[PDB]
């Protein structure tokens, strides 16, 4: 039925309906579904240094035994600190995002100057870094976490702050390379109700979908929101998991799909 | 004993999800970097009919630069359409299409700079046009470049068509830049209720202005990208976008002077 | 000997004779000589899509075991797109080249992003990656086919057509870097007497030399002309094979050193 | 089943390698993207004799920039001899010694660049010349580049050394620019029947004019390469490179306004 | 037999560590490149204060390109301190966090840049910097860029803080180019015998004017790096630095035509 | 019409005599913005179409 496909192509737009619909009905191809992507927050583990960074570099160098692993990295405060300053000039979130890119390749560094004696690279194209991947002995790199938008960043409905980062950053990268698990490494043992270092009544949420999540009108989330809707459209990756690295063997028992934190579903 | 090294902020300690806490900091309006820049997209199906269609639109441009800085930026046309059939055959997903079609597009725009050289003119790519546009711009008149935003191997999913092309790209830039005026240039004289050149050929009524909700609201195709119309809800400068037939000459000159040549759209952004 | 070499290097000019049979003399050395170097086709194989890409992926994953594999893609019909938009502007050679590069690099990407599961990256440097080219679970490459004359291109005698294109771009990666063989997968069992989509009574050829080739007055090839003047010019590869990718096993039978399609000889 | 997606086009269905069949497409004379521009492609034995042939060249290029739009590409000269000497003791192919020449050419380039900086003049690199070139000189006056062409692992087998090297490099660049000019600096006045500097130096007789065939029938060396002269006759703009000595003031300034000066070599070219 | 196939040059089978050796040929004093230049030099705790102290800097030097050719380097600030905490918990060493401060840097001068983009002007990284700074000057007027030296991974060690930070590059770059001056811009209207924002701020004197030696000697902080002390005593053209405070209007301004509106600096360079 | 005007009335008899402008705005400059607006062809003030015929 591709012939329907490819006379609409030629003639109708993009925007065509019925073009849209004989596209969904294509073929589906995962390019590395083996892997696994995490994503190390830089305000949450890698801001606070060693105590947080060593374990996990441990854990990871143990992990990559058994899985494949793309580590992106988060930016951290420099970026919150760049962000109010732009903010004070009145500066666009193309701005902001070019600058925060650069927090998280910094983030991106420091890692990788841990791991190279451990055969573990840091690249720029994450997804078709092949080889690394083909082998047992590295089975693994780390990335930033920041998307290419860097001046083409949607924005918000209001402010400057870019909405898409280092988060979407990484659950984008599952989605297109089909990965079949896709962790963020934080601070804390999962979402909760509220900022637990803010309101210490907060109650901890194990499982939720993204309908339920967005109905509790949550004012701070350990996500970013359009993490929700783009997940809410995705094709292979239907789920996340967010879990605690400050916690040993967390991340370990993830990987292996145990349930230690709180998991997101799109449905 | 492992807590967090912050760096004194007003956003320290935050997540940015919450508003109420963003909003004395990042709630406020933004500013226009280059107000003095005019952006024009090219869309291929333009670039495609070849001379006929490209040596009117050069001779216009050669005598526009004098009057305006430009941004022009290309689209892609046909040939994405093709790398599109092939990726759907072999099953790669969005993400995977969207720089095959954003290379299309900065060829054509190759071609296009090639034929006014004569003038200043060349092709910057996308990081250039981010980090040095102005500089560029100080040295010519125009530059060409890409309409195609870099979205390429991190496009968005839900659809296996790349949603961001270059409307979209186009629209980000100038809305960024807090350019003076954004400008479509097409094959049809505008937009209308229907596809011209499809089916229902007889019902399509030409639309001389409409909105961006009003048509984000509809179901029928359109020359321009549905995620334009998202986009521009959420806009901050441009006000409205003008659609125009490049094949017919001086409409294009118009536009850039702000005359009703073709169909308008009013963003989600409010006069003073 | 060699000093007579460097007293004329330092001395005459590089035109003069006495300079070039001294140099003539000189070692000859190869840098990939375990390597094979092949041709996907873009218009003849790539530009069909999933049936004949997906059965030789198949057999690249298989033959990467038992050879070493620099696999040049094609540009395809967009290129050809392109040059007639181009020439009816009056656009010389070059811009075309540098198109059409663009066109080839594309069909290398959705290419590698079907191999990068079986670890086959892409590169554009194709005989200085050491590294993949060594690894047994690797042992294979993707880079385009396109060469970077973008625009100091060697214009034809009458026209704006690239005449050095793909497979020029793989021929001389292969002679430079002292393959083995050299193969063109497309669409024919070999070379005809005609193009046998206009002409149905074509006459097959197995084997032939370049000579015979031009004795014969084709006015279409298989292959680009000048690819002929440069392999009556090698070194290192005298022969090249043209095989139909369409048909199973022609590829590893081929590398095997078998006689599947056409057999083109400078001698 | 398995058949081919085509883009509609002239060149469909086509191998490009049937003449009969691209001659109504492509068959043509192009045009010159950059008609008002002049090239100058100086000597790598010029810029290796240092300051005593540099600092009079760096004057009167500084004096020529107000009436010329330049590009200087630079050649290599003895350096890229040693690394021949090298490559050939090592047995490496002409591939890989292509690209360490070029090299040379760009360091002369660079230094020569230095010298000419205080007044806007600065080295643009292979890329920014095949694109970004009319900007560059649409803010100052002259660039300088490298004159090697990138050929460097695709370089042409048959001689050990590689054939097109700076001067090949000049005039493909010129031509397909279609530039209004391209001038050889050389150590030597001109071209001879032989080299002046050799053994047979007495019975070198110099030329004032020549044709590319003349010289590429003949056999013998020459302070120019001799894919030049195949290149040549393949032209569609150049229809006279000048050959002149840069150790004498003034035949660089009056070979950029037509006289002849030197050795003057007619291509292939019918001019109307 | 494998004897070394040598270059004839002055230079020839030398080690360049006799100097008697290459005293006759490198021992003379070098020229400048760009001598009608001057560069600036923002310290990062002034983009760190934000709007409040970069917007008047803003307008000042919106004010100064029409009299100036002016390279503004930026310097990181406090993020820099940041990183180099974390990296030291980690025991990263000096070269590791090199180049993870001249990002801050780079970033301060992204910022700077955007905020006067519509002036015509750009942030050039430092490859442009290095060979293509006239022409990005003959386009515009002024240009940004980062002032940490790309000693990144290759620093100097003996320090865990990297020595070489960005008042050492950019007076390395100014005395390369022969620059006409220097101009270091502080949140302090000068350099003092004690840090006034520390606890002996009340022994704090004023030093209007002093030499390199006399601090180089002297044992405590500096609002400049050390390095810059050492490099200056090798110095070739810059004769003297003013330090100065950009908070407070005017001082800027003044500097660039001479005024001693705070420290003077002079290097170990002998004038006519 | 009769009465006062801002411009000229022999303005308006040059107009109908006019071979390349077709309109002309009126704006207040006290009023910020408005200029710029013109310049670029918004409608901020007063339209005057003169007796040139587009195509
Ligand atoms: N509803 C919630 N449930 C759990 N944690 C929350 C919630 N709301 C806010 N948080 C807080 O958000 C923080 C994580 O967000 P933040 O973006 O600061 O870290 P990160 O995303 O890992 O770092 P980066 O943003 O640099 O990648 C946690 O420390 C957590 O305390
Ligand atoms: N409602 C509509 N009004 C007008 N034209 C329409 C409409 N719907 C579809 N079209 C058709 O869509 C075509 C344009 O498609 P598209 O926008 O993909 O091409 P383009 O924008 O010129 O190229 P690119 O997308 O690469 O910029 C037009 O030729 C037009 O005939
Ligand atoms: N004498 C001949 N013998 C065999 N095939 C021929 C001959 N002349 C023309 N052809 C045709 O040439 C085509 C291959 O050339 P073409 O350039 O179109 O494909 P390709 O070179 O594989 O693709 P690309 O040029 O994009 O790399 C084949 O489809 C074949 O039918
Ligand atoms: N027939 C000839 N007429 C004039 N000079 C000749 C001839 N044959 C050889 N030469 C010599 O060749 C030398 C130039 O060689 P060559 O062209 O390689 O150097 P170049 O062109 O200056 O440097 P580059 O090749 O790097 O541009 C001249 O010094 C000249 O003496
Ligand atoms: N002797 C001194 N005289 C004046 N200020 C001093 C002295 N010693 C320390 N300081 C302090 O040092 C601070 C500047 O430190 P530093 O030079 O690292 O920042 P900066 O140069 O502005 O930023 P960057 O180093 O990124 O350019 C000033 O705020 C000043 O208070
Ligand atoms: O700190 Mo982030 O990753 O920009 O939200
Ligand atoms: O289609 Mo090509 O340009 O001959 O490889
Ligand atoms: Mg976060
Ligand atoms: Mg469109
Ligand atoms: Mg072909
Ligand atoms: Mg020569
Ligand atoms: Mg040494
Ligand atoms: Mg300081
Ligand atoms: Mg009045």
């Amino acid at each position: 039925s591709t012939a329907e496909l490819e006379e609409l192509l030629m003639q109708r737009s993009l925007t065509d309906p019925q073009l849209q619909a004989a596209a969904a009905a294509a073929a589906d191809f995962r390019i590395l579904p083996d892997a696994t992507v995490i994503k190390i927050g830089g305000q949450s583990v890698i801001d606070r240094g060693r105590a947080a960074v060593y374990p996990l570099v441990d854990e990871i160098v143990a992990a990559r035994k058994n899985h494949k692993l793309l580590i992106g990295t988060g930016a951290g405060t420099r970026a919150r600190h760049l962000y109010s300053i732009a903010a004070g000039l009145g500066l666009p979130a193309g701005v902001l995002a070019q600058l925060g890119s650069s927090v998280a390749d910094q983030n991106a560094a420091m890692l990788g100057q841990l791991l190279a004696k451990h055969g573990i690279p840091v690249v720029g194209g994450a997804g078709l870094s092949a080889v690394p991947l083909s082998l047992a002995e590295v089975n693994a790199v780390v990335f930033s976490g920041m998307p290419p938008y860097k001046l083409w960043m949607r924005p918000a409905a209001e402010g400057v702050i870019p909405p898409y980062r280092t988060d979407a950053g990484c659950f984008l990268l599952a989605e297109q390379f089909g990965c079949k698990q896709m962790i963020f490494v934080k601070d804390e043992d999962g979402l909760y109700t509220a900022n637990p270092k803010t309101s210490k009544d907060a109650t901890f949420i194990p499982r939720i979908s993204v309908d339920e999540m967005k109905a509790k009108g949550l004012h701070d989330s350990i996500l970013e929101f359009p993490v929700l809707d783009l997940l809410q459209s995705a094709q292979h990756v239907r789920e996340v998991q967010v879990v605690n690295g400050l916690v040993p063997g967390n991340l370990t028992r993830a990987l292996a799909g145990e349930h230690v934190g709180t998991i997101i579903t799109a449905s | 004993t492992n807590s967090i090294k912050h760096v004194i902020s007003p956003l320290a300690r935050q997540t940015l999800q919450d508003r109420d806490l963003t909003r004395p900091v990042a709630g406020k309006r933004p500013i226009r970097l280059l107000p003095w820049l005019q952006v024009v997209k090219i869309g291929g199906r333009v670039m495609d009919r070849g001379a006929d269609a490209i040596l009117p639109l050069v001779e216009e441009l050669r005598k526009l630069l004098p009057e305006h800085r430009l941004l022009i930026l290309t689209g892609a046309g046909v040939r994405a359409r093709h790398v599109f059939s092939v990726g759907l055959d072999l099953g790669l997903p969005v993400g995977s299409l969207a720089p095959l079609a954003a290379s299309e597009a900065g060829q054509n725009g190759h071609i296009l700079a090639a034929m006014l050289a004569s003038e200043g003119v060349s092709y910057v790519e996308h990081p250039t046009v981010a980090d040095q546009l102005a500089i560029h711009l100080s040295a010519t008149r125009a530059v060409v470049g890409s309409a195609f935003p870099p979205y390429h191997h991190h496009e968005f999913p839900g659809s296996r068509i790349p949603p961001h092309r270059a409307d979209t790209g186009a629209f980000l830039l100038a809305d960024a830049f807090g350019a003076a005026g954004l400008t479509i240039v097409e094959n049809v004289d505008g937009i209308y209720t229907a596809d011209p050149n499809g089916p229902d050929r007889g019902q399509a009524r030409f639309l001389p202005e409409t909105s961006a909700t009003d048509l984000a609201k509809s179901e029928g195709p359109l020359p321009v990208d549905r995620a334009l119309l998202d986009v521009m809800a959420t806009a901050r400068h441009i006000e409205r976008v003008q659609v125009v037939n490049g094949l017919v000459p001086g409409r294009l000159t118009a536009a850039l002077r702000g005359e009703h040549v073709g169909t308008l759209i009013r963003t989600g952004v409010r006069p003073a």
